[PDB]
RNA sequence: CCCGCAGAAGAAGCACCGGCUAACUCCGUGCCAGCAGCCGCGGUAAUACGGAGGGUGCAAGCGUUAAUCGGAAUUACUGGGC
RNA sequence: GGCCGCAAGGUUAAAACUCAAAUGAAUUGACGGGGGCCCGCACAAGCGGUGGAGCAUGUGGUUUAAUUCGAUGCAACGCGAAGAACCUUACCUGGUCUUGACAUCCACGGAAGUUUUCAGAGAUGAGAAUGUGCCUUCGGGAACCGUGAGACAGGUGCUGCAU
RNA sequence: AGGGCUACACACGUGCUACAAUGGCGCAUACAAAGAGAAGCGACCUCGCGAGAGCAAGCGGACCUCAUAAAGUGCGUCGUAGUCCGGAUUGGAGUCUGCAACUCGACUCCAUGAAGUCGGAAUCGCUAGUAAUCGUGGAUCAGAAUGCCACGGUGAAUACGU
RNA sequence: CUUACCACUUUGUGAUUCAUGACUGGGGUGAAGUCGUAACAAGGUAACCGUAGGGGAACCUGCGGUUGGAUCACCUCCUUA
RNA sequence: UAAGGAGGUAUUAAAUGUGGGAAUUC
RNA sequence: GCGGGGUGGAGCAGCCUGGUAGCUCGUCGGGCUCAUAACCCGAAGGUCGUCGGUUCAAAUCCGGCCCCCGCAACCA
RNA sequence: AGCCAGGAUGUUGGCUUAGAAGCAGCCAUCAUUUAAAGAAAGCGUAAUAGCUCACUGGUCGAGUCGGCCUGCGCGGAAGAU
RNA sequence: GCUCAACGGAUAAAAGGUACUCCGGGGAUAACAGGCUGAUACCGCCCAAGAGUUCAUAUCGACGGCGGUGUUUGGCACCUCGAUGUCGGCUCAUCACAUCCUGGGGCUGAAGUAGGUCCCAAGGGUAUGGCUGUUCGCCAUUUAAAGUGGUACGCGAGCUGG
């Protein structure tokens, strides 16, 4: 079962991403929910509640 | 299992040293978010990249519905910036993976029921 | 084949527009979606993706694929080299 | 695979797959633990320091409601700041406003003002006295205060990798 | 309006002050330059141990004020001690600016009296009126410099050579 | 009717070709991993070729060969014109 | 001044640097 | 059955013979470097498997219990 | 003992439950109608329902109940000529 | 003057192999079988927490308790060491019942079919092959079924001899 989880794990590569943090454009976007923010500093300091709540609401 | 405590594993990916730095940044972010939520964190283990950052880290998060709150963060996180390592300062992309799995109780040992065994002597 | 009748009345699409190669802008998108014969294009100000307007080339066809030769003097007899 | 060899191996000699290059000579640089010649508190020769202590100050990190923002090898770190109790201040908490603190236009009112009262942490809200002038075809108008719209204002918000 | 920018297990840079006798302290007494000043500089005199206060000249200044330069020199003392070194920290009492010094000002008086006895690896500046050391002024500025900018005093060592 | 020839068909043993096979050899590739740093400068022991031995690996060493290797300055002494 | 011969010079040490560059072009 | 072991994060000493924990790497801080390694200068970290006894006093001596090792386990 | 009546009310006591009505439990567990009728002892229903029963009246007319000590017996009690 | 500590001390002085073996003895004494025992083994029963939607007892049954057999592995050392030959197979069996099939029955969480479980019943019946010396076991394919045991783990003056 553990090996199945490892095989299931997305390759940590160029196509697989749940959230994109572009600092030059000063944008952070969650691919799954579409939630986008511009306060990269706040998100890097720990303001993940927006994305987490959006994902839980989306279910 | 949403109510259970959880473990968070961060692993560096394509960026190499930049990815290791990005993984360290992700670890800091997640620790800060846990502190905001009032959960208790303990670094189970932490492999550090030689030049910078961390190659990997396992963190234990304890609290009310910690796995519920954290489970949606499972995935690969893409980072785009001006590589603070590239001599030319080119705009690069780096990847780091966060994997959250719930804390699991150890399995209760069961004695082999003698009625389930057939013994032959010869 | 010819004569008469009726009314513009029944009859236009396909590919392409970064270079090669004739034909350019806006919006969407943001290394995603996608394109791609070659070089390549797309990572938030794309004439290269998709739509639109405009334009170019063909036309009851227009493109794609398959196949042969040409260009290939890239087997050189014509007509090459070490 | 064949032939040769005691063997090592030699000889002859492919294909699938993959790339849009691989390559030769020369040119301009850059580089060399290549050469030569010069120079610089670069060594050498000295003198005094820093790193140890206390304090000042900046930064990082951490903390925090906020500890505002930038600079962050040499070429950031007594740097922007030639001077944060309030103001500054860009940050936080709370209390407040929505053509508006700062402009122009339109309409409508009111001189400008000045003095007070009360309540509020203050913003502000409510009230009371007191002046009602200056140009002036008694058409006025406009210095200035408000009120009502909507074109607008406003942002020390993002990108120094558009400038 | 109030709070923060001043937080504080810690790490680094740049400074100031020291660890003493080529010095500390007390008394006396020489020699500068540069600059600022009107909501300013403020004399004098009086009061206060003092920071300062009251009254009040002069000066938009080669005129008046800031404003005795200090190191030095002379005399005396301390006699190598964590000291008559050091002056952090803390308690009490005040002054001034400013509506307002709690968070978070500067200064004064009294009491206190920490580390520190010359600093590991390493590392910096300087070739002459320089380094070193000693005072002075300015901007910013209501108040708030060990920072910055500038000005003088004293004043070296060494450079064989590449 | 019989004999000869001969198709189907049968047996044995080879050859060749295709597919396949536990396992195994190397090859190519890769927007990051591990170990070094082999070459390119005299690449820090010049490199390379043939061969042999050795070694986690690039490689190391011996023997012979090639140049498709860099540098070749400076001080002192002696002699001659 | 030129030519020739000989002797001395000399660093022990020094591994590594992923993955997103060029308008300037009738 | 008979022998051994169990000590900073790892590998080994210290037990015998009671009083006292060491070495190498690793970790942490400061250097060097453009940066990392190497290197240099400093630090920290084990109450000795677990209980018990004995002792003025136990890593040390004794006894259990747990783990790990070896051997032995025969004629039959 | 049988046998004949009866064997009520608030009230399905409420919660938790999927439903829970005496009868999954949890959980209270009372008063009223009185001859007596349990917030139920059992059966039963998915739940009710239903069936009892405890309780109590009426006819029949002598025993009846269930413990203690003790004597002797019964089952438990399957093997290979 | 002796750890002559094997401590009433063989000598001042001493270890092993024999499956190449040999002699005298012992059922005083082991290996097989018999015996005694029954820890263990196998088979029953008692209590009933619980499982079984409800419901302990259709089927199971925890924590505990009481027996039966001789039947595994043992304990002991009574028989046999002037000899009681052994595993498996083959041939031939014979008994038990704790019944595998067929026969009869009860309950069932038994609609039927097909089962579960227990009771009665021993008349008859109750595989062939692959592997292995095998017993055992696994596997293939059958059968109504491929029983469990005792018999010196029946049976070598019947065979075999892996
Ligand atoms: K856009
Ligand atoms: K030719
Ligand atoms: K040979
Ligand atoms: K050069
Ligand atoms: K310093
Ligand atoms: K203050
Ligand atoms: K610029
Ligand atoms: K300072
Ligand atoms: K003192
Ligand atoms: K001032
Ligand atoms: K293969
Ligand atoms: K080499
Ligand atoms: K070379
Ligand atoms: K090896
Ligand atoms: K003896
Ligand atoms: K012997
Ligand atoms: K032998
Ligand atoms: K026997
Ligand atoms: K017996
Ligand atoms: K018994
Ligand atoms: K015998
Ligand atoms: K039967
Ligand atoms: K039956
Ligand atoms: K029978
Ligand atoms: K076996
Ligand atoms: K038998
Ligand atoms: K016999
Ligand atoms: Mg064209
Ligand atoms: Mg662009
Ligand atoms: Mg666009
Ligand atoms: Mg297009
Ligand atoms: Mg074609
Ligand atoms: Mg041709
Ligand atoms: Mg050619
Ligand atoms: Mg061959
Ligand atoms: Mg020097
Ligand atoms: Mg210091
Ligand atoms: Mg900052
Ligand atoms: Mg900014
Ligand atoms: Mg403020
Ligand atoms: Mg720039
Ligand atoms: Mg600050
Ligand atoms: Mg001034
Ligand atoms: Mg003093
Ligand atoms: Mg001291
Ligand atoms: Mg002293
Ligand atoms: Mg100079
Ligand atoms: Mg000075
Ligand atoms: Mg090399
Ligand atoms: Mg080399
Ligand atoms: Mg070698
Ligand atoms: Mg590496
Ligand atoms: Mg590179
Ligand atoms: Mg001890
Ligand atoms: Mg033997
Ligand atoms: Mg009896
Ligand atoms: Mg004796
Ligand atoms: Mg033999
Ligand atoms: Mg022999
Ligand atoms: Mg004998
Ligand atoms: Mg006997
Ligand atoms: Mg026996
Ligand atoms: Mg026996
Ligand atoms: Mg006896
Ligand atoms: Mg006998
Ligand atoms: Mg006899
Ligand atoms: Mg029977
Ligand atoms: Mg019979
Ligand atoms: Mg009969
Ligand atoms: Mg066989
Ligand atoms: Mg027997
Ligand atoms: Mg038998
Ligand atoms: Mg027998
Ligand atoms: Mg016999
Ligand atoms: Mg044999």
């Amino acid at each position: 079962e553990k090996q199945a989880m490892e095989d299931n794990k997305s390759d940590i590569g160029w196509g697989s991403q749940i959230r994109s943090y572009v600092l030059d454009d000063s944008r952070i976007k969650d691919l799954r929910t579409g939630v986008e923010t511009r306060n990269t500093q706040a998100v890097l300091d720990g303001s993940l509640d927006q994305f987490i709540e959006a994902s839980l609401k989306a279910g | 299992y949403d109510s259970a405590d959880c473990y968070l594993d961060i692993q560096a990916g394509s960026g190499g040293t930049e990815a290791q730095d990005w993984a360290s940044m992700l670890e800091r972010m997640y620790l800060r978010w846990a502190e905001s939520r009032g959960f208790k964190t303990e670094i189970i283990k932490e492999s550090e990249g030689e030049v910078a950052g961390i190659k990997s880290v396992t963190i234990k998060i304890s609290g009310d519905y910690a796995y519920g709150w954290l489970r949606t963060e499972t995935g690969v996180h893409r980072l785009v910036r001006k590589s603070p390592f590239d001599s030319g300062g080119r705009r690069h992309t780096s990847f780091s993976s966060a994997f959250v799995y719930p804390e699991v109780d150890d399995d209760i040992d069961i004695e082999i029921n003698p009625a389930d065994l057939r013994i032959d002597v010869y």
